[PDB]
């Protein structure tokens, strides 16, 4: 990003030409979430194929069915699964997904030009640069509503369409009328590794979704005033570095959350609650062994959640070392 | 025998007595794929680094299931 | 580091109804009839057509590609006859009652009765190939399988086709692709030979163990799980061998001692199955992979690391060789022809390797139980390997006469090597004449001391002994071997060095070979006749340049009859008519060697076993005292034996017979070409003219008899032709008889 | 294809053709009409 206009880049670093196109900057981000939506509906049916209903969930490696049966998609009474279709219909609808965004990743990269400034009518306003600021709070602002919308997308999914799964009871939980007080929230950050409450998972997702909601509108209509440019940045990699270090630390208190914690990732499809050891490095170490050298989902989750974070935190050292004024610096 | 500081240990000691033994004795180093710097050992580059990190490891397989059974 | 040209040759039919066309003299017209012989001795002269060292490569590329679709097209017809007309899975489930057959004849003129029982019901011809062995050994159950691997074979054959099209019309290779000599044979050792070596030991750990564990066990055929099913459920697998619940985690953490049970150095023979340990196997495979890819980064190409071989053969130069090796990178990698020499060499004594290592260590399931298996296995690849070897000699003299240019080797190894040609030459005849009187005039020696009726004077073991001590020392070594210098091995290399006697369905798969004085005086037998074919070559090789009698040589090229009948006489002194003699001496040399295996294998290896113990052979022991002497050779062996052959008519080794006198016609037809020369049937052919011309039916293409090369070839390659198919006959037919 | 019926008219692939033919047609005579010494 640094030194002259246009820099030689190789095969190996060519990523870095269409960061400042801003018309297959969209092509690629779409084809990044339809490989994530390829692989949250063929990986989903290719569980079911390794499905064993006799077995118990944690010792054959099942990931993404008890990320299911957690909502109470398609989980019976006493921890096993009544039905596979509906774990079949999700999958489906997110390999459809996954064609739809993978129909899109190509029109922003063959008939869609390489920018966005030669269109004329609505697709004028949506050109962006690495230097406008009111240019990225109208990007950042519609997005902060999805991110509040999936809150209230899992209340109407816990309140009216559906149950939760458990181990305080162990049945699916359709539950109502939730906590009302945001007192106990400013309390949950120093036991929020055992939750221990399911009326509050929801009713803290109320809570926390009509603050997402707070920062939609008001990323929107007021643009950042100066208060934020004079104490950060504002070029190509700089943006990456304030949400590859957020994303980090996503991948790296949900890490923590896996091994640790009992109601929103249950035992009996996970496996027991691990605990946190470290050798050379910190790894959540099984607590029960398994008869061959296999490790359950919850073992394997919390794992390359931390590995990958890590490397996810190393990685936005990366970029804000060159997004500051900092070179290769071989001396000496 | 199995994973251990110990095993680790003699295996990063021989390896790098294979990379000052690549620093040493190999007649031309530098003229492959050129590594990012000069920071690990020498000038070596990709496929000269990948050479002498490859007999690092065949000379850790020898010592070690030389020591494994003695 | 890949250079194409593109189109170099159009596709087009209209060359091919134009034959000759590749050779300036045949392309003219066919106005004699010898151009016809011509025109089969000179299509793969490639070196004779074109003269850029780019063109030929490039041809021999695609011919190459040409023949692996022969190859492919083989194996698939192999395979088939293996799925649809034999008796594999009847086989399969009776290995030691009845016999492999897949073969059927169609009933036309009487050739029905070579359909014999075979035993289950199924009529054929009984294959004596053993390729049902290695089926077993690979891992197939049913036909299916065997007809799918037809099929992928041929698809890969016309795949080879297409390659070969597409690599001579559309995007052929240039000089520098070919001349890539370190990249090559890096590619070649790493990721042809210890790749597939790779390949097939992950098929032995997961196909061919568990398979034949099962079937060692006792399960019937439609009782075996497939193959996949043990991929697809490691259950199967884990409960044979207690290491896969292990996982790949071991391996990579160099915990491979938690994998010795089922990577074994067993070594011996299975005692079940009669037939080499698959875990044995399957570790010997992963371990010639593990040292073929090792090896298979030592060539420099493109990352400045490894070894470029020219400063190689640079740095080795002593006192008595003068500037070493220095030149020989450029003739290796400018000349196809000393290449084609050193891999004709190594190939034809890798064959022979296969063929002396597939007899003692037997590596399929009821393999050394089978007779008639062994005995044709053995055979059959020591005449490949001899023939190679000859074919080693004459690429040797091509390489002299029209690839070698003295002018870029000076004071080199071959430069050496040819400035005293004589010192060499006249100390290998002396050898062969030494070991001449030492190997054959014992024989006659104790032929005339059994003739004359004094026992007492032969060179038997109760006679004057010639004890060979060193093989009998280099044997006690190895029955000593495991346990002090091979301490992980529990049975020997082979229980034909000493041990105990291995059987399997009431015969004898090996028993220790014991060797008197008659394997030493047939051993300096084979050392003979090993040194007079090598003789012949070499002075084919060394004096195809020049000589003393005719130092013009090199400009009368390769493939010369003669001379003149001056200076007494020089006909058959090119270096093609010293391939010409050394083609019988390696028919001889192999003859006796084949003929030492298959005596002293079924009088002292073969034969019934009974519970007591004792060992009864097939001929009763005769090579103790009756292998000394040529009458016995030839009463106790050539005519006793021959008795399979001579009574079976009527039966199903009814074929043998007259492939037995079919042999014997074809060696008495070649003495007509070797004995007579051109100018009689010249001088005879031109009065058939006159009697065509007599009545207006002479034809205009000139008919004349053969060249004196093509009279010497037509001569050697009957008798070889003949020699082969009578000790096939008779071998097929003996040890078909005594099971 | 003005040269594959040139290729498919020379002397080796014509006689083996007629060979063929020939054993062909003694096969068959063999078969429907077996073991015919005299007349
Ligand atoms: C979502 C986050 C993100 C994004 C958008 C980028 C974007 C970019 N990075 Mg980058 N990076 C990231 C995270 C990210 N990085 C992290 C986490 C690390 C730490 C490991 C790095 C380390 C890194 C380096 C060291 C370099 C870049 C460079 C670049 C730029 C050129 C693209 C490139 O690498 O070549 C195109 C992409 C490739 C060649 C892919 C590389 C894949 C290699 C060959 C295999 C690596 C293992 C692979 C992932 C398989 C493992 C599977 C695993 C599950 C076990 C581009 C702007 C380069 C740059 O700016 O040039 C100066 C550069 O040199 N990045
Ligand atoms: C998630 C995977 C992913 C995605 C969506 C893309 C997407 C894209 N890459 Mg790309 N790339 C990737 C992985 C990916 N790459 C990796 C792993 C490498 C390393 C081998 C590269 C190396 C690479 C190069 C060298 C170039 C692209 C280019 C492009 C753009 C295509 C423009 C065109 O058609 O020309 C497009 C936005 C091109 C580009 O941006 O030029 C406009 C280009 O020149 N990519
Ligand atoms: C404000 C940050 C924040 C935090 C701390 C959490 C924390 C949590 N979420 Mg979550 N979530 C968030 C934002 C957040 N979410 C947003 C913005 C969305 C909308 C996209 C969601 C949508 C979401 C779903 C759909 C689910 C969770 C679930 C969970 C719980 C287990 C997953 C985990 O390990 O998370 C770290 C955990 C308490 C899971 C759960 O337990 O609910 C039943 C679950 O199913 N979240
Ligand atoms: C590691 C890659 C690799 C592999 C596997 C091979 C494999 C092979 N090469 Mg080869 N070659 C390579 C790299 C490689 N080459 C390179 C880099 C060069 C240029 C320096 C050459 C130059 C070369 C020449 C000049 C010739 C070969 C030939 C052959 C064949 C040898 C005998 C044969 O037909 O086996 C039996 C077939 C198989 C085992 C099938 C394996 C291959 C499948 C299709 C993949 C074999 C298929 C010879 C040939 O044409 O044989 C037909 C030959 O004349 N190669
Ligand atoms: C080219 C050869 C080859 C191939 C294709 C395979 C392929 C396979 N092996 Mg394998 N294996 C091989 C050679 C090979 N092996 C050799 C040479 C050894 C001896 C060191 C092993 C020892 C081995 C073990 C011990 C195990 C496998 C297993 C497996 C399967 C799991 C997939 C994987 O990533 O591993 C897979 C089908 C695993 C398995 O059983 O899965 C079915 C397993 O536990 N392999
Ligand atoms: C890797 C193997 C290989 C290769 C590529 C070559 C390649 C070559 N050889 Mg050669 N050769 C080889 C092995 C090989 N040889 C071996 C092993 C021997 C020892 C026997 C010889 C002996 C030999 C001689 C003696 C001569 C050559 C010559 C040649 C060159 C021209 C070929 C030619 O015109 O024949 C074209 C093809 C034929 C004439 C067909 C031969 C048919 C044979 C004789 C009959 C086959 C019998 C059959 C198996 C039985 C069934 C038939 C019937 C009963 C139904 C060519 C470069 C010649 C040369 O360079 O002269 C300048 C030459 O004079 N070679
Ligand atoms: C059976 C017939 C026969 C015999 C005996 C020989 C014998 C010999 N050939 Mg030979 N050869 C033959 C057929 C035969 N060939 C055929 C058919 C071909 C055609 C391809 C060749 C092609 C051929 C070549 C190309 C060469 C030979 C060479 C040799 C000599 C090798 C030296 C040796 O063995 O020690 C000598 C062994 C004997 C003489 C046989 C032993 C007989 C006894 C022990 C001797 C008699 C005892 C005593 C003298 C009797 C005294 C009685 C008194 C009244 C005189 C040897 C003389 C080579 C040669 O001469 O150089 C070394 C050579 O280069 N041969
Ligand atoms: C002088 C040559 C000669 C002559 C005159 C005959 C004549 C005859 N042969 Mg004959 N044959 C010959 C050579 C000859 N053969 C040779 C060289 C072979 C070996 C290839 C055979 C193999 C042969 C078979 C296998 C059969 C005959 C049969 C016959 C008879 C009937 C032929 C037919 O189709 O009706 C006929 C008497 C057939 C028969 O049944 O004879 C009565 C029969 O089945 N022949
Ligand atoms: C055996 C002795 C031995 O192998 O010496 C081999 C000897 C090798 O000579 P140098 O020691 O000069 O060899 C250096 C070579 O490595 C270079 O090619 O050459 C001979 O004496 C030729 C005679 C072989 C025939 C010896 C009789
Ligand atoms: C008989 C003889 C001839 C004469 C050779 C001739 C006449 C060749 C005979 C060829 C005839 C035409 C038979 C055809 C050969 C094959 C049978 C062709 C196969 C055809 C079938 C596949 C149909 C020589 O020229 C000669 C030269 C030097 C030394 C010895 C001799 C020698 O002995
Ligand atoms: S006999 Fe024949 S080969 Fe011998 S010299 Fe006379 S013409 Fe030449």
């Amino acid at each position: 990003t640094y030194g002259n206009d246009t820099v030689q880049y190789e095969w190996w670093a060519g990523n870095a030409r269409f960061a400042d196109q801003s018309g297959l900057f969209i092509a690629a981000h779409v084809a990044q979430a339809a490989l994530t939506a390829f692989w949250a509906g063929a990986f989903t049916l290719f569980e079911i194929s390794r499905f064993d209903p006799t077995q118990a969930m944690g010792d054959q490696g099942l990931i993404l069915l008890p990320h299911l049966a957690t909502l109470g998609w398609g989980v019976g009474d006493g921890g096993q699964i009544v039905d596979t279709y509906p774990y079949f219909v999700i999958g489906s609808i997110h390999l459809i997904a996954s064609a739809v965004l993978g129909a899109g990743a190509l029109f922003h990269t063959l008939r869609a030009p390489a920018d966005l400034s030669t269109l004329k009518g609505q697709g004028k306003k949506f050109h962006f640069t690495w230097e406008n600021p009111q240019q990225l709070g109208i990007i950042l602002g519609h997005h902060l509503l999805f991110l509040g919308a999936g809150a209230l997308l899992l209340a109407g999914k816990a309140m009216y369409w559906g149950g939760l799964y458990d181990a305080t009871t162990q049945t699916v939980r359709l539950v109502s009328q939730p906590t009302l007080d945001p007192l106990v929230i400013y309390g949950y950050q120093t036991h929020f590794a055992s939750i221990s409450s399911l009326e509050d998972l929801v009713g803290g997702h109320i809570f926390v979704g009509f603050l997402l909601i707070g920062g939609g509108i008001w990323h929107i209509l007021v643009p950042p005033l100066g208060w934020a440019k004079k104490v950060l940045l504002f070029s190509g990699e700089a943006i990456l570095s304030y949400s590859l270090g957020g994303i980090a630390l996503a991948g790296f208190v949900a890490a923590y959350f896996c091994a640790v914690n009992t109601l929103a990732y249950p035992p009996e499809f996970y496996g027991p609650p691990l605990a946190i050891k470290l050798g050379i490095f910190p790894y959540f170490a099984d607590t029960v062994e398994l008869p061959m050298h296999a490790h359950t989902s919850r073992a394997w989750l919390a794992n390359a959640h931390f590995f990958l974070a890590f490397f996810f935190l190393q990685g936005h050292l990366w970029h804000a070392l060159r997004a500051l004024g900092f070179d290769f610096k071989r001396v000496e | 025998l199995s994973w251990s500081p110990k095993v680790a240990g003699v295996m990063i000691a021989c390896n790098i007595l294979a990379i000052a033994f690549g620093k040493l004795t190999i007649k031309q180093q530098n003229v492959g794929t050129p590594m990012p710097s000069s920071n690990f050992f020498g000038g070596f580059g990709l496929g000269a680094v990948l050479g002498t990190a490859s007999f690092g490891h065949i000379l850790g397989a020898g010592v070690i299931l030389g020591l494994a059974n003695m | 580091k890949v250079s194409v040209d593109n189109n170099p040759v159009p596709t087009s039919f209209e060359k091919w109804g134009k034959p000759g066309h590749f050779d300036r003299t045949l392309a003219r017209g066919p106005k004699t009839t010898t151009w016809i012989w011509n025109l089969h001795a000179n299509a793969h002269d490639f070196d004779s057509q074109t003269s850029d060292l780019e063109d030929v490569s490039r041809k021999i590329f695609s011919a190459h590609f040409g023949h692996l679709a022969v190859v492919f097209v083989w194996l698939s017809g192999m395979y088939f006859h293996g799925a649809k007309f034999s008796n594999y899975e009847g086989w399969l489930a009776d290995p030691t009652h009845i016999k492999p057959s897949a073969q059927v004849v169609w009933p036309i003129v009487g050739q029905g009765i070579l359909n014999g029982d075979v035993g289950g019901g199924f009529h054929g011809i009984q294959i004596t190939s053993g390729l049902f062995y290695l089926w077993r050994a690979s891992g197939f159950t049913d036909s299916y399988q065997l007809y799918c691997t037809a099929i992928g074979g041929l698809v890969m054959a016309a795949l080879m086709l297409f390659a070969g099209w597409f690599h001579y019309h559309v995007k052929a290779p240039k000089l520098e692709w070919f001349q890539n000599v370190e990249s090559m044979m890096n590619h070649h050792l790493a990721g042809l030979l210890g790749l597939g070596s790779l390949g097939w030991a992950g098929h032995q750990i997961h196909v061919s163990m568990p398979i034949n564990k099962l079937l060692d066990a006792g399960v019937a055929p439609k009782d075996i799980p497939l193959p996949h099913e043990f991929i697809l459920e490691p259950s199967k697998m884990a409960e044979l061998y207690p290491s896969f619940a292990q996982g790949l985690t071991p391996f990579f953490t160099l915990n491979w001692g938690v994998y010795s049970d089922f990577l074994t150095f067993k070594g011996g023979l299975n005692p079940v199955t009669g037939g080499l340990w698959l875990s044995d196997t399957a570790h010997h495979h992963l371990a010639i992979a593990v040292l073929f890819i090792i090896a298979g980064h030592m060539y420099r190409t493109n990352w400045g690391i490894g070894h470029s071989m020219k400063e190689i053969l640079e740095a080795h130069k002593g006192p008595f060789t003068g500037e070493g090796h220095k030149g020989l990178y450029e003739i290796l990698t400018t000349s196809w022809h000393a290449q084609l020499a050193i891999n004709l060499a190594l190939l034809g004594s890798l064959t022979i390797i296969v063929a002396q290592h597939m007899y003692a260590m037997p590596p399929y399931p009821y393999q050394a139980i089978d007779y008639a298996t062994q005995l044709s296995l053995f055979t059959h690849h020591m005449w490949i390997g001899g023939f190679l070897i000859v074919g080693a000699g004459a690429h040797g003299a091509i390489f002299m006469v029209r690839d070698y240019d003295p002018a870029k080797n000076v004071n080199n190894l071959l430069d050496r090597m040819l400035r005293h040609r004589d010192a060499i030459i006249s100390h290998l005849n002396w050898v062969c004449i030494f070991l001449g009187f030492h190997s054959f005039g014992l024989y006659i020696h104790n032929d005339t001391m059994r003739a004359l009726g004094r026992p007492q004077d032969m060179f038997s073991d109760t006679a004057i002994q010639l004890q060979p001590i060193f093989a009998q020392w280099v044997q006690h070594l190895h029955t000593l071997a495991p346990g002090a210098t091979a301490p992980n091995a529990l049975a020997t290399a082979s229980y034909a060095f000493g041990g105990e006697t291995i059987a399997v369905a009431g015969k004898v798969a090996m028993m220790p070979i014991t060797l008197g004085t008659a394997d030493f005086m047939v051993h300096h037998i084979h050392a003979f006749t090993i040194h007079v074919t090598a003789l012949i070559l070499l002075k084919g090789v060394l004096y195809a340049r020049s000589s003393r009698l005719v130092p013009d040589k090199a400009n009368l090229g390769f493939r010369f009859p003669c001379d003149g009948p001056g200076r007494g006489g020089t006909c058959q002194v090119s270096g093609w008519d010293h391939v010409f003699l050394g083609l019988f001496w390696m028919y001889n040399s192999l003859s006796v060697v084949i003929f030492h295996f298959s005596w002293k294998m079924q009088s002292d290896v073969w034969g019934t076993v009974s519970p007591d113990g004792s060992v009864t052979h097939v001929t009763l022991g005769n090579f103790a005292q009756s292998a000394i002497t040529i009458n016995g050779w030839l009463r106790d062996f050539l005519w006793a034996q021959a008795a399979n052959v001579i009574n079976s008519y009527g039966s199903a080794l009814s074929a043998y017979g007259i492939m037995f006198l079919a042999g014997h016609f074809v060696f008495a037809f070649s003495l007509m070409f070797l004995f007579s020369g051109r100018g009689y049937w010249q001088e005879l052919i031109e009065s058939i003219v006159w009697a065509h011309n007599k009545l207006n039916v002479a034809p205009a293409i000139q008919p004349r008899a053969l060249s004196i090369i093509q009279g010497r070839a037509v001569g050697v390659a009957h008798y070889l032709l003949g020699g082969i198919v009578t000790t096939w006959a008779f071998f097929l037919a003996r040890s078909l008889s005594i099971g | 294809m003005d040269g594959l019926k040139s290729f498919l008219s020379t002397a080796p692939v014509m006689i083996m053709a007629l060979l063929t033919f020939t054993a062909g047609i003694l096969i068959e005579f063999n078969r429907f009409y077996p073991d015919l010494l005299f007349h």
